[PDB]
């Protein structure tokens, strides 16, 4: 595949990189999750309905 | 049989159009096993450390 | 030479895990054991955490416990891992040392290496017992009375003994704060022995599916096997996930989310499912002594196997009569374990005490009459006279 | 189980018409079911040799026997790696599951139990 | 054992709440609170439930610092060393009705309400269980049932006769967001609040629980094919024999 | 270092087994194998094959044992209903 | 073959402890290897039965200890043998370092033996350290304070591995707490460490008191050291059983004897009298992070000996500049634990820097400029040319 071939080039992902992908794979998967929690999850939160609660 | 004649591998070898096609899917596969094995033993280190952080019960700011 | 190998440290890395000459077709019942070596670990990095939040003394074990689910950051994480990581840990167990009968591991030259290992099984059942008495719930403690009792069948000086565990007139303050400090020693005992048993593994390393001789084709054990482990690795973190997360609970008793009470026995009381299968053993013979006995002799008689098997060949993979009462006795220990499940009632009883000797009968009779008549039958089978 | 009481057992039904003509074909059923011979092993080669007149026999074994048995264990394993049986063309047929180590393990067990008997004979003066 | 003895099995109701993918519904647990208050709590403690908690669950800080200030606690001895009380704040337990065991079977002719804080899952039906306890009793025990002067019958409780009479009655409280306060609204109300009380991590266990099994299940998968990689070489490996010449 | 045991197992050019003369073995480098696709071509195909060939050795014990246990479970069912109360009178004590 | 050399446990009993070639002339001085052993089991074994009648619970620590001394039958045994057993250990560990840099232990080939050995130090010192925090006296709670907050001097994440290693706003229940499972914990450890102690020991074997090869004579371990090290034993039982019996607390402390107040550091503070040589050292620097850095350089300068020791000879034993040098060394470690049980005045802040200086001195310059200086006598002292 060209697409790795362009990154990496025969060459397997070092380490460094691998540590460092981790590290933006865990902010941006959290993110993601929760949005998608949160979202399936709508009406139920409590900010939902502590919007609700306004009188 | 002659040790000089090689067996079929016909079934198991791929015509050379991409010689770095297995290559690429096995290091990409490596790679992605180390990148989240790296992400969830992170998680897990800061999982039991954070457990040693104060509890809920004694945050109490009398 | 490699750095690997000479260094004195790295040199037992690599002859255990990376130079290892491992039988080419082992198969997947055979990664059982990196498993069992993951479960320990679990239990005890899981188990130390949440030792440091843990308080012993019988009014503040249970909200301690309590104090870890509900104040603890991740403190139910640690919870559900240890509680249901001592679930897959006998799974696990159960189908590696299942693995041991139908492969005949612990045939010669691998005795040393099955008694080790009946050792560490006997280890582990008293460890999960003294941490389950740790939570101190209804469950915690009419199994502590129960169990600490079984020693009273001893003849004469039975009573002492138990008055002697207890450290009183009952399971009380000082029974739970040795149960925990025991709970805690145990599992470096355990440990202990598991090098014991690699040790024994290693001078013969690992027999193969075919039951005959690996030592024509050997593949290193580091990247083969090195990967292959990790795929069920996977797997086992996979599932305990599952549970952990998404159902806690369910190999529990509700019971003991109920702190323990000594002028009440719950009538829903039920043992911990890995133990039903020998509670039921014991709940079959009808006077107290020999219930004991019978009970401990189940797990004894495994001792006895690599003398009963009579076969001049090692494993099951060719044997269709010994492979058919395999499952019986599988099956029949699953039907032990429903057994246990139930009330001490009419039809289950008499399954129960039926069930109980097709137990004892498989290792000393069924083994070795079935063995002695498939040896002849190979014979008479291509011999002409 | 020593081989010398198999084979005891196992001649008295071969030799016995009855007996014969109740057990073989039962036995031929067994060995067909127990499949080693899809895996390309003669029963012989199945016996654990992990004992001392396991290792006195395949000693004995003549060179180009045991450089056969060889084959077809290292065949073996590899099959049941692959999780595959072979060929048929490459089973091995009734005929040639042949008991070619059996002489060398009976003449071994022979050997052993004739010693065990002279180091614990008794005198009668 | 008997269908008495048993006590009948709960079915199973379409809780909110069930579901990997499912938190639990905030306003139930809110309303759910109420109920505790109003009815429950008179007999019923919640020990292991401390004010802070309800914070950012169902009530705001201001809610629950006003609710708290409602009951007395012990506080510091004075100068002279002298008793005195203070304001409940949030880092105290909710209070529970009785002093000691006796005063509670006292006030409850020998039976003991049991302390709720973890009922959902002391339990075996967890919600099921106390949702059907709560609105399954009959208005007479069935023909030729004895029952014992003092008991009440419901059919979901083992033996049948239970100390707790039927408390959840149409409209005995008046709901803070207008919803109708029926029986089976208010027990359907308290047990989702039950259940919070025994399980404060769940919506959060289950958030994490989504991340973990997804990095696994891809981590599974990556393994095998990586596996199948090292072992190409040996899968595919060809034997061939020549009989050596003697 | 001190003398210790003989075993059936040896190490690296000296595992233990006989001497092999004859055959003659080949492999392929994995790099030169098709990008791995046996996972749904000789995978899913071949499968159920370690099933049907052993399935019996495990379905007739578990029939057997699933049986006596629905069998049994049925006949306590009817045991401890109003129907069986006679029976139960008889067979218990 | 012999069993005990055949068998796969055993073999390794015999190989350590039976047919192990010991130096013929190894003296008194390499007794001191069993007698640590000895001590690690009998932390262990006290401890262990200590731990099932105590409780962590900061509010019950001390009481839980008092309910030990005097409630639990042969409980004051139990505690003052591990309390005066913990500075046996601490005073045979000092000799068994001193006698190796004395013979030159630490060179080659056992460079390996000694850094492990460094390591073991640190662990029995960080152990001894969670024990005496376990009491929870007011040297306990102040100990612990003091200790803690040595890691604030780190920059930026300072403060905040503190306030993780309290678990809260200060020393209290949840660091007593943690504190009591860290120190049942690390003990195995140091077990664990000390097994690959022996194991780079076993390679080379023992030294001899004479610096040179051992290998033209030697003879078995046992019977002779196994019976010679059983006079050591008996020697170490007898005085430990003096203090045990006689003088229970003369090297503890009294304010120890006082529940720990977090409002109240007593002026009669003292650290532990084997800790006080360390406690001088970081006294002597009026720098916070220069105090710590310096305190755990003193440890950690002792993995440079290997390589300034430039002596063409092992040992002291035939050197008079080394011998001498050696002495001054020991007793300005002796002073500089004197100066620690002194107040921060005049004389002794002086002496305290120093004897400190002396102390770095020894292994930076003392003994590469001796050793080359001796090497060079050695020489001119005999060839003429
Ligand atoms: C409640 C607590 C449970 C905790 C335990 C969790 C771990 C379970 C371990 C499972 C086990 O030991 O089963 C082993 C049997 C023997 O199998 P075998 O003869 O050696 O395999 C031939 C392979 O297909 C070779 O094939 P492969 O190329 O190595 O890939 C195999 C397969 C392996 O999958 C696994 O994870 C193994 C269970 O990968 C896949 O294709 C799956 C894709 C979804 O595998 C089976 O037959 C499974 C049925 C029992
Ligand atoms: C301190 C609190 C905790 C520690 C408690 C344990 C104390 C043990 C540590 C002491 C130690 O290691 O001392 C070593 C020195 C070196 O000694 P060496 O050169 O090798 O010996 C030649 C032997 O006399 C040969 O003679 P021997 O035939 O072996 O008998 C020796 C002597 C041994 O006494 C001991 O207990 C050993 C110390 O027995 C006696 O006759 C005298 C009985 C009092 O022994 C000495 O004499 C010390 C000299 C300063
Ligand atoms: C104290 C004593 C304790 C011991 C008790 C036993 C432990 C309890 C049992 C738990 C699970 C163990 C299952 C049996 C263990 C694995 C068996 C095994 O090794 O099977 C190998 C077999 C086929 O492999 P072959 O190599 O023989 O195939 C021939 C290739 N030429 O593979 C097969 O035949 C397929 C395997 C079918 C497994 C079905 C297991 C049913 C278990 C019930 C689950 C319990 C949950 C309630
Ligand atoms: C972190 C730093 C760790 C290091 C700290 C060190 C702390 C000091 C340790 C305390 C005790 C000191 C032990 C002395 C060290 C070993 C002594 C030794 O080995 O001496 C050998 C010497 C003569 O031995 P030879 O082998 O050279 O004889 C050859 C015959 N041709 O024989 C002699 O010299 C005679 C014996 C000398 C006795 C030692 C007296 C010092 C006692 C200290 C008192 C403790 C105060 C509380
Ligand atoms: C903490 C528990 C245990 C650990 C860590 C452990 C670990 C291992 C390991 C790593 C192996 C080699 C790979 C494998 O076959 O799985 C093994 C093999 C073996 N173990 Fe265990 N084991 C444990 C308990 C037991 C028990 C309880 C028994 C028996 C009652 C047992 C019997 C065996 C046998 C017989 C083998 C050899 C299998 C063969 O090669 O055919 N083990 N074990
Ligand atoms: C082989 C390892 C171990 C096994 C099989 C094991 C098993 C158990 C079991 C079954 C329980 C009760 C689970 C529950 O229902 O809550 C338990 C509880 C406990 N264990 Fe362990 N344990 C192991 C190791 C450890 C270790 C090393 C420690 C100590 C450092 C430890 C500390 C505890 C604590 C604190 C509890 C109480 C909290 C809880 O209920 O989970 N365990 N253990
Ligand atoms: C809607 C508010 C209430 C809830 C959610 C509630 C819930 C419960 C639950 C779940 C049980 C456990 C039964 C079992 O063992 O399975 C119980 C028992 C009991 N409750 Fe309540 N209850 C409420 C109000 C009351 C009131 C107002 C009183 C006091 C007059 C009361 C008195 C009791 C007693 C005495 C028991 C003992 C039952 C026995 O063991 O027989 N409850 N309740
Ligand atoms: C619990 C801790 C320890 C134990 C149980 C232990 C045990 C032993 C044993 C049995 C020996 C052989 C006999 C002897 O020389 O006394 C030995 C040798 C040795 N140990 Fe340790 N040791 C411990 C700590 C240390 C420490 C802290 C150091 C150094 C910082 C150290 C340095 C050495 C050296 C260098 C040798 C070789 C001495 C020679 O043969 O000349 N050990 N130890
Ligand atoms: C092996 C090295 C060990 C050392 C150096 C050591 C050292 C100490 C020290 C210095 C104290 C304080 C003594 C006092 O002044 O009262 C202590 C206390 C204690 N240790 Fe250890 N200990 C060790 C192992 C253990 C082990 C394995 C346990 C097991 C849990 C244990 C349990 C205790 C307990 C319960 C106390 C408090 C009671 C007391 O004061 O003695 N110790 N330890
Ligand atoms: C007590 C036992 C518990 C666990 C037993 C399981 C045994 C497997 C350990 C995995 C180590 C893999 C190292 C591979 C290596 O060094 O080869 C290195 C390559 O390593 C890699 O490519 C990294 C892949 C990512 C590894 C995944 C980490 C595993 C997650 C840990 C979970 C285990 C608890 C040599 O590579 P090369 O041969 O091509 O030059
Ligand atoms: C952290 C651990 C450090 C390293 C651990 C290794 C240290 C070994 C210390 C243990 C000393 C005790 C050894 C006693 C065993 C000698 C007898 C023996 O091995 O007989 C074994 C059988 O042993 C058993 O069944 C039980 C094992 C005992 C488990 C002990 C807890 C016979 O084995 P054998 O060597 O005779 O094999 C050849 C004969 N065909
Ligand atoms: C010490 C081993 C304990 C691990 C047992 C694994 C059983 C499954 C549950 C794991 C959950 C623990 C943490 C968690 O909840 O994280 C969750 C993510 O979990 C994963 O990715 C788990 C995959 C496991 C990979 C582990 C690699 C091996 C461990 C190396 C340690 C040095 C949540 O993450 P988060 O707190 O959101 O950052
Ligand atoms: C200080 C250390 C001590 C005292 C260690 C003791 C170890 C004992 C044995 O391990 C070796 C023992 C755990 C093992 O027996 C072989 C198990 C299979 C016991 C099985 C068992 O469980 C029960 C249980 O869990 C219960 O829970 C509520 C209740 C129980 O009856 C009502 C039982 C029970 O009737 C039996 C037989
Ligand atoms: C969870 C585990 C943790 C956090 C472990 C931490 C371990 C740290 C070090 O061990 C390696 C440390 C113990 C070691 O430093 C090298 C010692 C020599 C420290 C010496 C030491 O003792 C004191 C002491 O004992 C006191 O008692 C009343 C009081 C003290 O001041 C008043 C001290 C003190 O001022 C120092 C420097
Ligand atoms: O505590 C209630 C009280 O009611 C009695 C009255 O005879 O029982 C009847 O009424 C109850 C309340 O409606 C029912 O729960 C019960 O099933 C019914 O028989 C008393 O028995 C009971 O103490």
């Amino acid at each position: 595949s060209s697409l790795y071939k362009t990154f990496f080039k025969r060459n397997a992902v070092f380490v460094g990189t691998i540590f460092a992908g981790a590290f933006v794979f865990q902010t941006v998967f959290d993110t993601a999750i929760t949005s998608w929690y949160e979202n399936h999850n709508k009406g139920k939160l409590w900010k939902d309905v502590k919007a609700r609660i306004a009188a | 049989k002659s040790t000089y004649r090689t067996p079929n591998f016909d079934d198991v070898l791929k015509e050379n159009n991409d010689a770095d096609k297995g290559r690429s899917y096995a290091y990409f596969m490596v790679g992605a096993m180390g990148l989240l094995s790296s992400a969830g033993a992170k998680s897990t280190v800061e999982t039991f450390i954070s457990s040693m952080t104060a509890t809920a019960d004694v945050l109490a700011m009398a | 030479m490699a750095f690997r190998k000479s260094n004195v440290y790295l040199s037992l890395v690599n002859s255990y895990i990376i130079d290892s000459p491992q039988p080419s077709s082992i198969n997947y019942w055979w990664n059982m054991g990196s498993l069992l070596g993951l479960c320990l670990v679990i239990q005890i990095v899981t188990g130390i955490f949440m030792a440091m939040h843990y308080s012993s003394n019988i009014e503040l074990a249970f909200s301690s416990v309590e104090h870890i689910m509900r104040d603890v950051h991740n403190g139910y994480i640690l919870r559900y891992l240890h509680a249901n990581g001592a679930s897959f840990f006998f799974m696990v167990m159960f189908m590696h040392m299942a693995k041991g009968l139908y492969y005949g591991s612990y045939r010669s030259p691998r005795v040393t290496l099955w008694n080790v290992g009946v050792i560490i099984f006997i280890l582990t059942i008293a460890t999960a017992f003294l941490g389950y008495c740790c939570v101190y719930g209804q469950m915690s403690h009419w199994g502590a009375t129960v169990i600490t009792n079984l020693f009273s069948a001893i003849p004469f000086v039975g009573n002492d003994i138990v008055s002697w565990l207890w450290g009183g007139f009952s399971v009380s303050n000082p029974t739970i704060q040795r149960f925990f400090a025991l709970h805690y020693l145990v599992p470096f005992i355990i440990a202990a022995m598991v090098i014991m048993h690699l040790m024994a593994l290693h001078i013969h390393g690992s027999s193969n599916p075919l039951g005959i001789t690996g030592n024509l084709d050997r593949i290193p054990m580091h990247s083969y096997f090195i990967f292959k482990d990790l795929v069920t690795v996977f797997l086992f973190m996979l599932i305990l996930a599952l549970f952990v997360f998404y159902s806690p609970n369910t190999l529990g008793h509700p019971d003991n989310y109920i702190p323990g009470n000594p002028l009440v026995t719950p009538a829903s009381i039920v043992p911990e499912w890995y133990l039903l299968p020998f509670y039921a053993i014991l709940r079959s013979i009808p006077d107290k002594l020999l219930g004991v006995i019978t009970m401990f002799a189940a797990i004894l008689v495994l001792l006895v196997l690599p003398f009963t098997d009579r076969s001049v060949v090692r494993g099951n993979t060719f044997k269709v009569l010994s492979k058919f009462f395999f499952f019986i006795f599988v099956f029949n220990f699953v039907l032990l374990g429903q057994i246990g499940a139930c009330h001490v009632e009419v039809p289950y009883v008499l399954m129960g005490q039926i069930a109980t000797f097709i137990y004892f009968a498989y290792f000393l009779i069924i083994v070795p009459v079935i063995s002695t008549i498939e040896n002849v039958l190979f014979y008479i089978g291509r011999v002409n006279k | 189980q020593s081989f010398t009481s198999i084979a005891r057992i196992g001649d008295y039904i071969l030799k016995s018409p009855v007996l014969s003509k109740l057990c073989v074909p039962v036995a031929n059923q067994f060995i067909n079911l127990a499949g080693y011979k899809k895996l390309g092993l003669k029963f012989d080669d199945l016996i654990a040799e992990e004992n001392p007149i396991m290792q006195t026999a395949l000693r004995r074994l003549p060179e180009d026997e045991s450089y056969a048995r060889a084959y077809r264990i290292i065949r073996a394993h590899q099959t049941e790696l692959t999780h595959h049986l072979l060929p048929r063309n490459e089973w091995i047929k009734a005929q040639e599951d042949v008991p070619y180590l059996l002489p060398y393990i009976l003449e071994a067990e022979a050997a052993a139990k004739e010693k065990d008997e002279l180091d614990n004979i008794e005198v009668s003066k | 054992m008997t269908a008495a003895e048993h006590g009948l099995h709960a079915p199973a109701y379409a809780w909110s709440h069930n579901g990997p993918f499912e938190t639990f519904d905030h306003a139930s647990i809110r309303r759910g609170y109420q109920v505790y208050r109003e009815v429950c709590a008179a007999c019923h403690s919640l020990d292991r439930v401390a004010w802070r908690t309800l914070v950012g669950v169902s009530h705001t800080n201001e809610e629950v610092r006003n609710m708290a200030e409602e009951f007395e606690y012990d506080d510091e001895p004075d100068e002279q060393g002298n008793p005195k009380k203070r304001p409940g704040k949030l880092s105290d337990y909710i209070p529970g009705p009785y002093p000691n065991e006796q005063a509670a079977r006292a006030a409850n002719q020998g039976a003991l309400p049991p302390d709720l804080s973890l009922i959902v899952k002391a339990r075996h039906g967890g919600c099921d269980y106390i949702f059907s306890l709560l609105t399954g009793y009959p208005d007479e025990p069935p023909a030729g049932v004895a029952l014992p002067p003092g008991s009440n019958y419901n059919p979901y409780f083992p033996g049948g006769s239970i100390a707790m009479a039927r408390v959840l009655f149409d409209d005995m409280v008046e709901y803070e967001d207008g919803t109708p306060a029926t029986t089976s609204q208010m027990a359907k109300d308290v047990t989702t609040f039950l259940n919070w009380c025994a399980e404060p991590e769940h919506d959060e266990r289950k958030r994490l629980g989504l991340k973990t099994v997804i990095i696994l299940s891809s981590l599974y998968l990556l393994s095998i094919w990586v596996k199948k990689f090292k072992w190409a070489g040996i899968k595919t490996r060809k034997f061939v024999f020549n009989p050596p010449k003697p | 270092g001190p003398p210790s045991g003989k075993t059936y197992m040896g190490w690296w050019g000296h595992m233990g087994g006989p001497k092999q003369k004859g055959i003659t073995s080949y492999a392929v480098s994995p790099y030169a194998q098709k990008p791995l696709q046996g996972i749904f071509h000789n995978a899913v195909f071949n499968s159920f094959r370690r099933f049907k060939s052993q399935f019996l050795y495990v379905l007739i014990p578990a029939g057997i044992y699933w049986y006596w246990w629905k069998n049994g479970n049925e006949y306590n069912e009817f045991l401890y209903s109003k129907a069986g109360r006679e029976e139960l009178e008889r067979v218990n004590v």
